[PDB]
RNA sequence: UUGACCUCAAAUCAGGUAGGACUACGCGCUAAGCGCAGGAAAAGAAAAUAACCAUGAUUCCCUCAGUAACGUGAAGCGGGAAAAGCUCAAAUUUGAAAUCUGGCAACAUUUCUUUUGUUGUCCGAGUUGUAAUUUCAAGAAGCUGCUUUGAGUGUAGACGAUCGGUCUAAGUUCCUUGGAACAGGACGUCAGAGAGGGUGAGAACCCCGUCUUUGGUCGAUUGGAUAUGCCAUAUAAAGCGCUUUCGAAGAGUCGAGUUGUGCAGCUCUAAAUGGGUGGUCAUCUAAAGCUAAAUAUUGGCGAGAGACCGAUAGCGAACAAGUAGAGUGAUCGAAAGAUGAAAAGAACUUUGAAAAGAGAGUUAAAUAGUACGUGAAAUUGCUGAAAGCAUUGGAAAUCAGUCUUACCUGGGUGAGAUCAGUAGUCUCUCGAGACUAUGCA
RNA sequence: UUUCAAUGGCCCGUCCACGGACCAAGGAGUCUAGCAUCUAUGCGAGUGUUUGGGUGAUGAAAACCCAUCCGCGA
RNA sequence: AGAGCAUAGCUGUUGGGACCCGAAAGAUGGUGAACCAUCUAGUAGCUGGUUC
RNA sequence: UUGAGAAGCUCAGACGAGUAGGCAGGCGUGGAGGUUUGUGACGAAGCCUUGGGCGUGAGCCUGGGUCGAACAGCCUCUAGUGCAGAUCUUGGUGGAAGUAGC
RNA sequence: GCGAAACCACAGCCUGGGGGCCAGG
RNA sequence: AAACUUUCAGCAACGGAUCUCUUGGCUCUCGCAUCGAUGAAGAACGCAGCGAAAUGCGAUACGUAAUGUGAAUUGAAUCAUCGAAUCUUUGAACGCAGCGCCUUUAAAGGCAUGCCUGUUUGAGUGUCAU
């Protein structure tokens, strides 16, 4: 059995079109969600900064985004991750603040019943 | 490859070591060797004797490198493009290509490779505002962006010296695409043009110079008597 | 239509067998009713004549009627060949010549042509003399017809003759040129003048050629030598044969008298390619007749 | 090769040929209207987003970007209030205003009262006043639904408008 | 050069599609140019042939001949024209067929559908 | 004597559903056998790693790494693709079973008279528990004041998707060869089209197409949005402030002993700051459940390609091909492509019982006649000639090529040009070419 | 070319034996991964774009570009 | 007071069917009362062959 | 003196068996890119030929006959590339032999 | 009248010396 | 001498090599997701064209309706589209393997098993109340 890679450029194209399809659907908003900055978990890589999964509940509380409305504006929430140091908290609280600085959220239609 | 279910000496048997799809079809070249060959192929395109040696009919081209105005980028009709090549006298190469269209010799024309012909001028543009469609039907003519020069189109067959018709903006961006030997390329990261083993490639100029002919011992005969 | 080879061969075999059966049955029943009633036997035999190219020859009005025509005889009594056919009876004097620098193969055929014609000369073509210059030179030397045997690559492929001094010039391409050795049951010719017979030259262009060939031969054959030279035009192919003939009994012949032919040679064929009015100049000759190849593809269309 | 595939070659019935092979075909933008009216159907979504003044990714990019032209603290990061950001292009400006104007149109989030609610709060008000909501809550004869003082305040505040 | 990956440049597929084309597709494949006058008055370059059309043979051994199309032999992509025949050995006049592109239409058999086709295909009756 | 419930039956009662086939890719039991799926399947929101500044469902790719471990052979981390989270059981709605299938009757609705619902009513299910609320990331119950809100139904237009129809540039001019012009030459044309195929030989302009088309137009089916109309059971439902109040968490399982291949069998069989797994600490929170995408795909419905094969090749099969044929059967399984541009497939006459033959005739070609393109060798017949491996030559037969017309010199006669004690034009860079006059020293 | 003359001339492959009736066609060191040396090439205390991302309007499976890693070396 | 890394070619060698053909078995699943289909290109110190 | 394809030209001298084995240069075939203003219905390819020529050779060029639609040189790329044999595979055809025999 | 098949490097005069080589018959 | 035997050449056979072709195979890529008790896959039997050792179709038997092109085949079509019809005997095959049965007027509609939900009718020295 040999796995042959003749579809390496046909995969590349298909993934671009899936990105293009994803935009066509939600084109005013980014094709990817925002991610936190986390430090890799070892003595070898702990000096790097890499993308995490989602923001902690302490980070969202401090920024001002409740865990319910966080996902609706494309802010992932990782309940598993936590903040053992203040550096990670303030690094990612600022990240949410900057993202909200550039956010234009378009109003939705709200039910307004005639009576009380 | 052949089918995996399809001795080798027996009729209606199977062939020896049948072909497999997992042969090595593609080959890697160091990206610096790829860039060196593109630089060498472009530098050769500016030598008129290498263009003639490759088969191009450039005997009445006004100047090599042949660089035209940026009005050519906004050509709309093939008539305007066929007209331009005629005033700059690049159309004789197009006559060479158009007249050279033959049927292919072999089984290769049973496999969608029906016709063969020579290669005409390579128009290198900077912006596409109509130039590609105005030129793409003239036989043998190829158009390419100056940001994406192809070695397949710059040395067809591995033979150096393609006839390239640059536009003014394409020619202006050549120094940003390739850089200098001392200064870097703007459109390639950390890239410098290759350095040469010799300085002046005219070796007969070195040999027959006053520097070297003033200290050499007096030469014996050429072909000597018996 | 059947793209299976075997089936279409079996389908043809069944079709062929049925076609042969019912054509035989039709033939058998027709035979039975014809032997019973001859009034339809020769009735069929008188209309169902097999067709042939000569019977299906395309119509040309230039074919002259067998009855004499005054207008043709008015034009033929004062033309170039008239001095041969008039009361003057000028004895022909032929000049035979090959192309420049010919081989022994050309002469081994020119000798046979010399045997066919008494009192005919042969000057080997030498130097820078031209056919339009030999004609003038032979005209002042008493010759009346010059034949030039053209060869290249050791084969005599053409024969141009000019009627002296300004008579029409004809260009022929010889073919199937056989010498007396190559002919089975041949003979040795004598010095007797041959007798010429010409057949099947119906078109008016045919008479121009027939008079040209007639003018070569002496008008009084020596019958006691019983040598006959035949020029026959079939489907525009002119065949030249020479024979020895001796009359004897023949049960198949109509009157009981028939002749036995012994071939003398040479044996060859010609095709008339060009006729010019005047001395033969290849570049500036006034073309009387040019043979268009694309028009000769009709096997039923002849100019001779 | 297969018998099902020879079934179709040896039959005169045409194939269900569907001609939907469009390569280099990009997806057309439904979704927004302002984005649709400013979308170059040739350019990539990265180029189209960048030209429009939007962000395709709020994260990094995992490759080199296209270069066409030779271009020449806890308390401070927690209590800071960033004052939005400028809109680089006119399309982003157009998106910003329409969203603000659309908020103005649908800006009456405040609710009117109903007949039941008005008589409920009014009857409690006439007996207890308009300031002692704690004693209002502790009443059970009038506050039958047993609303707390916070729901009574909203009823009182809402009744005026 | 074709740019569409919906159309095939494979010779095997083009040849299969031509010869295995159905009779409705063969109706378009047998098309003849109109004469200059019809071309310059109906504003249509070429139409599919029909029975009872007056044509002139333009190419071949029967060049210059005219006549009405007696029938269209769509199976062999051949046209049949009045008096453009060949005599057999027995004396029968077996018709000879010509390709529809090798003739030219000099007088159209104008049905109502052609006129609707004419106006639809940029024409003016 | 009656009734209620329970349990077990019957019905050709009403409404359903299961089977069999395919199986490339999936998941199981045990390559094969057996079982079961889908457009993917499986897996999946930690009884997961780690020992760090910690990470954060799953899957896939790269790397780790041929490393550790015991020749086998990973995994944590790291880089990437795609990203999405949730539902119950266990707590009284207890101021109200708030829940649901079905029948019947209306009404609406449709990819659809075929579909799918709404409302009303009646029976049944259900308190041995159907809803709401809650899922540990929590959460309930109070209290508080800030912000929030449609499982409704139309119309309108725009943007999208699918399906069918429709819209489109230019030579068949002249000459030669040919059976045929699609060839050669001359002269034109179109080009967002000079892909490919067809047509009697190499066709951008004869024809279908191709390009435009990453599109105008016309039907029809629908996506998610937008604008707006009418309804809206809100006495409602949420998010986040606070707490002198509470906070349930899955057992013949985990675990232990022993056998067979973690799993399974058998014996025994738990706990509640417990239990699992790592280095007292850390970290998870099993024994219940669902879940797109990124991934796979020798099958299905279709496409588009190719430095592939070219009729003993390529699939066994270019054609009749799983066919003919073989075998009781399971199974096994071939050989076989090409006349010509057009059948114009050979009229007719004649011989023969026939098969066919010979005259003929069609074709450019019959050295294309279906035993048909080309038609090799082995091989066979006839005729002709000679005779009874190498070296070298003879005889016989055959063959190759082989030159004369030019060089110089003299004169006569006219010719002109690159000549003129000569005049102009065009293109290049004074004079260099090309010319048109005029003269002939 | 055929034949004659004078001279020489013992059947080929294979390992005595084994294969050989003749002719045509087919018929056997292949592809791929690892390693080692040698040569060429590019760069050089560095080096390697092609897991993937960007991009490619003429074919878009190409060519072009490159973030973060990672290998081997030091 | 570092010479390596990459790519390509030749050569060697190791593993894959591994230069080609040729070896007595056996296993899984069936058919008929041994046979059949896969595994299977089973096992090679060997035989015969291996192209200008 | 023109004789630099410096990878060219030119001078001299010696040498020549060859299995295993090593090294080098060449000839050929199918397909690929480039090229020859390449060849071709006024005849491509193939095949036949006591026609001619070149090369030590592998081989190549050509005349004639046959034929009827495509083909080749040169520079690189590539490979299912070269047969006398394997009691090789397939097909065709022999002597045995008009024998044995019915 | 019908009609194989196996097999076949090549072929078929002896003597002697080393079924074709050498010298003779 | 001749036959015979051999060799060579020519012509005629034989054979089907070569060359050229090619609606075929093989390989890679891309797009999509749709069998069956509402009778599948497969098998048999018919129908008319025919060459069937092929194909289409089902007693409405190359198919009928509707739509489209618009005038054949060798409101046409051996056409295309295709939403309506129809679709023999079998086969998971389902009344039992001709034989039967139930209902309605020889014809028509039905008659398999397991399970789910419900409906109706029965049984219990099953329990309980009056």
């Amino acid at each position: 059995y040999v796995k042959t890679w003749f579809n390496q450029p046909g995969r590349k194209l298909r993934r671009r079109q899936a990105r293009q399809t994803k935009a066509a659907k939600i084109a005013p908003r980014p094709v990817e969600a925002i991610r936190p900055a986390v430090k890799p978990p070892t003595i070898r890589y702990n000096m790097k900064v890499r993308a995490g999964r989602g923001f902690t509940l302490e980070e969202l509380k401090a920024a001002g985004v409740s865990r319910r409305v966080a996902s609706t504006i494309g802010i992932p929430v990782d309940h598993r991750r936590r903040n053992r140091s203040e550096e990670s908290l303030q690094r990612n609280v600022e990240r949410i603040k900057v993202y909200l600085a550039h956010l234009i959220v378009f109003p939705r239609k709200a039910g307004q019943p005639k009576k009380g | 490859a052949v089918s995996e279910k399809a001795g080798n000496m027996c009729r209606s048997g199977r062939m020896f070591a049948p072909t497999k799809t997992w042969r090595k079809w593609h080959v890697k070249v160091n990206q610096n060797e790829k860039r060196y060959a593109i630089a060498s192929a472009v530098a050769a395109s500016g030598v008129p004797s290498l263009l003639l040696a490759r088969g191009h009919r450039i005997e009445e081209i006004p100047e090599v490198p042949l660089v035209v105005d940026d009005a050519v980028q906004s050509f709309q009709k093939t008539k305007e493009a066929v007209a331009l090549l005629k005033e700059i006298k690049a159309y004789r190469d197009v006559i060479k290509v158009a007249n050279s269209r033959k049927l292919r010799a072999g089984k290769g024309k049973l496999r969608n490779r029906r016709h063969v012909q020579r290669r005409g001028p390579l128009v290198v543009f900077n912006e596409d505002t109509g130039i590609v469609k105005a030129f793409r039907n003239i036989p043998g003519v190829e158009i390419v962006n100056v940001r994406r020069l192809n070695l397949l189109q710059l040395a067809p067959g591995g033979h150096l010296g393609r006839f390239v018709i640059w536009t003014k903006s394409a020619f202006g961006l050549l120094d940003s695409v390739f850089g200098s030997t001392t200064e870097v390329a703007q459109l390639k990261k950390n890239y410098f043009l290759p350095e040469n083993i010799i300085s002046n490639a005219d070796v007969t100029r070195l040999i027959n110079s006053d520097e070297i002919q003033s200290i050499v011992k007096a030469a014996g005969p050429s072909r000597v008597k018996r | 239509k059947i793209k299976n080879k075997i089936v279409r061969q079996q389908q043809y075999m069944k079709a062929l067998h049925q076609k042969n059966k019912d054509k035989l049955e039709r033939r058998k029943e027709r035979a039975k009713e014809e032997e019973k009633d001859p009034e339809k036997k020769r009735l069929r035999l008188s209309e169902n004549i097999p067709a042939t190219i000569e019977s299906k020859r395309v119509y040309d009005e230039t074919i002259i009627e067998d009855k004499p025509d005054e207008e043709l005889q008015a034009e033929l009594k004062d033309d170039e060949f008239s001095a041969y056919f008039s009361e003057e009876r000028k004895v022909p004097k032929l000049l035979v010549t090959t192309s420049k620098r010919a081989s022994r193969k050309c002469y081994d055929f020119a000798s046979e042509l010399l045997d066919c014609f008494p009192n005919a000369e042969f000057r080997k073509r030498t130097g820078d003399i031209e056919v339009h210059e030999i004609a003038e030179a032979a005209a002042k030397r008493g010759y009346t017809d010059l034949l030039v045997l053209n060869e290249d690559r050791k084969k005599t492929n053409a024969l141009t003759l000019v009627h002296l001094p300004n008579g029409p010039s004809f260009y022929f391409t010889l073919s199937n040129l056989q010498t007396a050795k190559e002919i089975s049951n041949h003979g040795r010719s004598t010095g007797h003048i041959p007798e010429l017979i010409i057949n099947n030259f119906s078109t008016r262009l045919g008479m121009t050629v027939a008079r040209a060939f007639q003018s070569l031969f002496i008008q009084t054959p020596q019958i006691q030598g019983r040598q006959v030279v035949t020029i026959h035009c079939q489907r525009d192919f002119l065949f030249f044969r020479r024979h020895r003939y001796a009359f004897r009994e023949k049960s198949n012949m109509p009157d009981g008298i028939g002749t036995g032919l012994q071939e003398l040679g040479p044996r060859f064929t010609m095709r008339l390619r060009m006729v010019q009015k005047g001395v033969w100049d290849r570049k500036e000759g006034e073309v009387f007749f040019e043979s268009n190849a694309g028009e000769e593809s009709d096997r039923r269309k002849f100019w001779l | 090769a297969n018998p099902r595939q020879r079934n179709k070659q040896r039959s005169g019935k045409p194939r269900l040929t569907r001609r939907n092979a469009n390569k280099k075909a990009k997806a057309k933008i439904y979704g927004n209207f302002v984005i649709q009216q400013n979308w170059d159907k040739h350019a990539t979504l990265r180029q189209n987003y960048a030209r429009l003044g939007l962000l395709a990714t709020p994260n990094y990019v995992t490759g080199g970007v296209e270069k066409l032209y030779p271009d020449p603290t806890l308390d401070d990061v927690l209590d800071k209030e960033i004052s939005i950001a400028p809109a680089k292009t006119e399309v982003v400006r157009q998106l910003e205003e329409e969203a603000v104007k659309k908020a103005a149109r649908q800006s009456n989030k405040m609710l009117p009262l109903s007949a039941f609610e008005h008589a409920y709060i009014q009857r409690l008000i006439n007996k207890y006043g308009t300031e002692d909501f704690e004693s209002m809550a502790k009443d059970v004869k009038l506050n039958s639904k047993l609303f707390n003082g916070s729901k009574l305040k909203n009823l009182y505040i809402r009744m005026k408008a | 050069m074709k740019f569409s990956r919906d159309v095939t440049s494979s010779r095997r597929k083009q040849r299969k599609a031509h010869f295995g084309a159905p009779s409705s597709v063969r109706r378009v494949l047998m098309s003849a140019p109109l004469s200059k006058e019809l071309r310059e008055q109906y504003k249509i370059r070429s139409l599919p042939v029909r029975r009872d059309d007056q044509i002139t043979v333009i190419r071949g051994s029967n060049k210059g001949r005219e006549g009405k199309i007696t029938s269209v032999y769509r199976k062999k992509f051949l046209l049949l024209i009045e008096r453009v025949t060949r005599e057999k050995a027995n004396g029968a006049s077996a018709p000879v067929g010509i390709d529809a592109s090798k003739v030219v239409i000099t007088k159209l058999h104008l049905d109502k559908d052609r006129k609707d086709l004419i106006v639809r295909k940029g024409g003016k009756v």
